[PDB]
């Protein structure tokens, strides 16, 4: 979104009109899916293993279940990630989304589903 | 992103919330002659049937709802609960997000073996890419 | 895709669904990439010489038709491709197979096609 | 191109064989509001004109049925064989691979433009942009 | 097994035989490392609910019952350990296991249990 | 390695031969406490069962003879000779030098999951790994 | 590994739960000419042995049962209930995997004497290096 | 077990008892899957055309069944490989065979039982 | 013509007319020398040793009596060039052919026949 | 380059084809002011002369036909084939790109000099050097 | 090594009083599966057979006693000695420390001269590893 | 085993079962590689002549009767060897001692057999 | 040879004289160690089909019994050599040809021999 | 070597032609008081002790004819074979020239152990370093 | 040579006639080299008090009587020499064997001449 008018529009006609998700795109991704994981984490007996981000890159928790170390990719690319069962990925912006190169899967709130189904199984 | 603001997001767990809203296996969509996908899953080892069938508008492009069943194991009922709650309210470029990785680390225990109730993602991706094909859009499906 | 799956899409109620190929996802664009450009290679007293991968370097060898060498892009990006007939061709992956970051056309069976288009003429 | 493998491709292709055992006029499509394209491309007074239909199944989103004609040029014969070829057994993503330089720099021979006697993939790129209009999917077509 | 995935093979029917533990096997068990920091603890009513990842130094924060330092060693052998109480360790891989290849003493599993014998003790 | 050398080796293909020589499933091995595996493995869903039974000499560590069984699919027959032709007359470094990934892109076209179509890297694993631990050796078992 | 997951898990103590199962000093085992080891410690500061003995299958290398025994110190007996929880239910690569310094530094609280009462995992570094050659196979022994 | 040859040792004084093969040196095992491929994969018109073999580098070519890079990880640690289905793996020496770190797999026989099986089909 | 046309010179009233083309001029065409020796390479009976490119730079040689190493002369300047049987001597594009600065020799089309005169004698 | 394709091409001797298709010491040329050049060389070695004459247009600047004669040595009219398959239906920038190292160390394992045989470029070298001062421009020579 | 530690060592060797110990070869082992490896070795150029019989202590995985024959060569007896002193008292993984050249080139002298008066080591790993594979771990063999 | 225990065993019920060896983790295989070549290695009226110690390097020292000379492999690897009959050698710790890559033979206890056979003959 | 004479000049009653064959310049014993060696490497059904060609090394590339490959000594000494059927071979010229210093032993046309006996054995 | 190049080199080998050559192990040399070396090497695995005895030239120094024996081992007559065929036609710079490592890995399968019948090398290693001794040229021999 | 040979090579058929004394070179340096600069060093209240050897190095230390240390000369060369009675040699090898490349010696019995020569006087 380029507009960046996001209140000051919908009063019902264009309310009733889909509108995109705002994209800035990095201060967006970080203001959304770093405390996105950050809602679910610790003041509950229900477990959780914390957000981090230890260099200004998400380096969030994920230490009893899957590898999902997000690191960057060595110069003329952004974002190094390996799944540990499908394989490694980079990740590059198509709509203000980190989309796959490889496959074209995100990761905008995948992220958030792992955190919680790792305290349901 | 997420806000209510508790901590009791996994006091109780989204899935059953999920079900509850919108049962089953009815949906919403509007009609026209490109029409929604169905998906499925099979084995009668497992016994597993995974019917993911999105219902989805076309004044909008977003998924109102998407409904799962579970035949064979009670592990798959788990697995189809997060996959039709992260694909809805989005469209189907954000609704292709969800990896099998998601759901096959949970179940885990880690094996070099792979379950059949590690197929979630696979049963509403043969919904979703049978709605780029019949939506006649095959720019999402490769 | 992210299925990583030994079977399991043919108990034949999916295996007449569509879904994803050629997405596992990132060796397989030297897979299918590489389909049938070296097999056309050697072992035939006619047929086309002489095409075969280097140390890494993937290549199209032609006797006078056209060219194809893998390049890099200047700094800020990689993988770069050229033709003689429309001079700067830039690459990378999009969302699954090469696609053009000039435009998207798909180099994927491309240099297979000339390698057998040098047979016919 | 697959494993075979077939090192008897000896002034041989079956691409010629494979337009001969489907038809030509027509191929297989579904009836509905998305509609598969028709393509063009000519020169006058070289008298070259080549006719590559598309007839895309509207379910699947695969072309099953890729038609040519070539006129004027014999040597644009074997041109139209490489629209007819790869373009099949996928979808419009897989099959806008091909560029106007894959076919053109193997007709001949001498440097930079060539002749004018292929114009084959011209005219399948005036059939699946006309199957990402009248299939209604315009980004592709960009 | 190197796929790490085989799908439809053993429903438990056919099996009544040894099944294969996963390996990935470059972050196979660190999965293992810590399987009771995202399973349990992270406030929970006993203490050290401390967790930190930075980017390939990840370890439980224990530091009453001891903690290990993951360092790497200089370029000749890969990854360098200290331990309080039996000095410093060379590490490698051996099926995927993080252990020194002097013995067959893990950290993998050491971690898994002091985090919830500190509940006790 | 191996050679023999001959022009005309690989005009015939060894597994037929193999399969043919030996007659019909009995092997060599020793009896004593420590035993030979067995590795059932089946698929209701593609329809193969196999059994890839190792009869290994107990006294000298060196795989004798193992035999395959293939039921269903009659393109896994093929796939589960090399999990009796490298084992046979070799080694225990020779039980553990194979791949599931081995013979299971051959067929394919490499896709995003793979085929269960053939599982015998799978059925010597489930014998190899019952003789690591019925050998008793679990050096190399995990 | 298998979680709820919940917290109810430090609630109680596993050792109790653990203790509970089988008590004392019996378990299951395969019986054949290689034995289960016999795991055994002593201190005579407090006069007190510690018995760890593991009775495993030996036919897929798995710790069925191992039952301590403490005697003397009150603070040695949660000390070899956490060499029972780990080692059950998994391989021989898991049996040895643990360390005695990871045990002895617990109740530390810097002092100048570890005690007495931490001398478990050297009782369990007896049943492995006494099973372990008994089993035939001491690679990972020495 | 060194020497400089074979032969005045074992004159049919113990024939009975045979005994596993050495594995001198650490660098001749990679001349051993080599060996293998020779006749394995070539001295035939059909099928396979050609297995490169590059300086520094070892490939495998197969046309459709993929390629294999037998690459080095940087300084500390020896060879790397991945595969084009398989996922990454990672091999050491042990007692002079090449042997891989996740379920104990030598690739001495790996890459010559697809060549062998490109000319089946 | 340096506008890089060639087509519609060609109807015949100006293709008849003295007209020179087949610079390269080195971006930007390798099809008259790199694989103009691709089909006197190896598929067929006669014995041909090398046409193989390197790591991404034109090395070109004729292994047999040939070798004429295209390198780069050191900077302040382009090309240099190996000869077996006069030393090596600096070269530079005059017309994008790489020319000889001693008195203009062109090994453009000259390594295309040494590999068909090296089985002929 | 080169492409017809065929790799048969230079399996059979290309000289011979060469030599047939122009029957006997009789090119092709044009005459004004500027006129054909004229070179011998020797080499009483095999005692005889070899005598390679450019035969060339003066309105194109395209060698037509180059005509020799060789007598002595086999090897020595084979080593004047070569002179004359590249020359012909090319200009005088690919009379002046010819090498005198071309054809000198073919017969050979390399040598350091010319044998007699090999001085066959050498006569089409005082074919060039005369011709291109008779034509009246002796630019290209240096 | 150990430091004993004899700074009295001047020519002579403790080894004669080892191989006493107990009558050749006969020493004491324990019964079961894990029967002791025998080994031989021949040398018909130099006329040395040297067999070497390990006796080991199945339970404990110790070689309670190994001694050797010697016949032939007198240079060979030295040689034989050192492999049995070495390895009694101790575990299977010290008795494959063992190397050839430990014998080969401490016999004499420059890298030119090497002969077959010294394959007790041979004898001795036709023995230890002979022991393995009856052992039934293949592991520290290979 | 990193066990660092100073004793707390002989009450006589687990000394009647078997303690063999128990891990350094770094120290002890580089002891006994050297103490007898420090209680054997001079000043003695007959024993070898002397071996000569050294900072980084490590060596035994027989006159013509050959030793074992140990070195360092180029980062990537770690130890090299050289010998007079043994040839070139490595080394890597995976078997709990010092694992040759020629057969797996551990040279801790070599070099004390070589300095008494030199006194031998 | 220095004399730069291998005349026609003489009626070669100079020639009937033993002598032996002298590599000038130093681009001229490549076309005859891979002039030799590479003859019979590339393309026939009959075993052998390529030869890789690389910067800074030049060898044959055979995958019948494994390579020798020529290294590089650190500045102070030119040209290395190595196999692991000898050892560190260690390299130089004395006579403009390819010279091991093992024993001033040629390799110049032995490695052909191989190639050749590839078909044998 | 030098490429002509016979392309049926392959389907024949020299090795039989150069045994034909001489009926029956003759061949050429000149007699002075220098004299031509004689060699022989038994390797006992193999059986046999082959006879490799140079006939040189003393007055250009060039091998003439070199003929070999070879008995027992079938594998070893073409090892000897290539020790005949590589140094004929070569001077004693030529001859000295070659190498064990020739033979020492064309009858690999691993040659842990450097088999016997790749010995064949040594025999005229015995011949051309007791030709330099007897030729009165030796440095080249140390 | 280039030998992997020592055995079967003496049975006396072959040692009959002379078997050369053989320089190589990483494996006849290293002690037949160093077989008097520690033999007469010590284990003796006799001969001469001491030679001894540099760590990295190898010199001679005769009391007086003379000196020998091995240098290096900077890169153009590798090692070096000095003699006190004749100013500095410089050392390589070419055969194996150590050679001043200044007027030809080997170093391989200087330095075991004069060590016993000391003892005399």
């Amino acid at each position: 979104v380029e507009s960046s008018t996001d209140g000051q529009v919908v009063p019902q006609e264009v309310l009733n009109l889909p509108l995109e998700k705002a994209h800035e795109e990095a201060d967006d991704y970080l203001d959304h899916l770093l405390d996105s994981l950050e809602e679910l984490s610790e003041a509950h007996p229900d477990c959780i293993p914390d957000v981090e981000l230890s260099h200004g890159v998400m380096t969030l928790e994920i230490p009893a279940f899957g590898t999902y170390v997000i690191n960057k990719q060595p110069p003329n690319k952004q974002i190094w990630l390996a799944s540990p069962l499908s394989g490694p990925n980079r990740f590059d912006l198509l709509n203000g989304e980190w989309v796959s190169l490889r496959n074209g899967t995100k990761l905008t709130d995948i992220l958030t589903e792992e955190v919680e189904k790792a305290i349901s199984k | 992103g997420s806000h209510m603001s508790s901590i009791t997001k996994r006091l109780y767990h989204p899935k059953v919330i999920e079900h509850y809203t919108h049962p089953r296996n009815v949906g919403s969509l509007d009609k026209k002659l490109p029409n929604v996908g169905t998906g499925l899953v099979g084995a009668p080892a497992c016994g597993d049937v995974m019917r993911l069938q999105i219902k989805v508008n076309d004044s909008t492009g977003v998924i109102e709802d998407v409904k799962f069943k579970t035949f064979g194991c009670g592990s798959a009922i788990a697995s189809s609960s997060y996959m039709t709650e992260l694909v809805q309210g989005m469209t189907l470029d954000d609704a292709a997000k969800i990896k099998n990785t998601e759901i096959a680390k949970e179940l885990s225990l880690p094996p070099v073996k792979l379950h059949c109730s590690m197929l979630a993602e696979d049963a509403i991706k043969a919904a979703i890419k049978d709605y780029k094909s019949k939506r006649n859009t095959p720019t999402m499906l490769s």
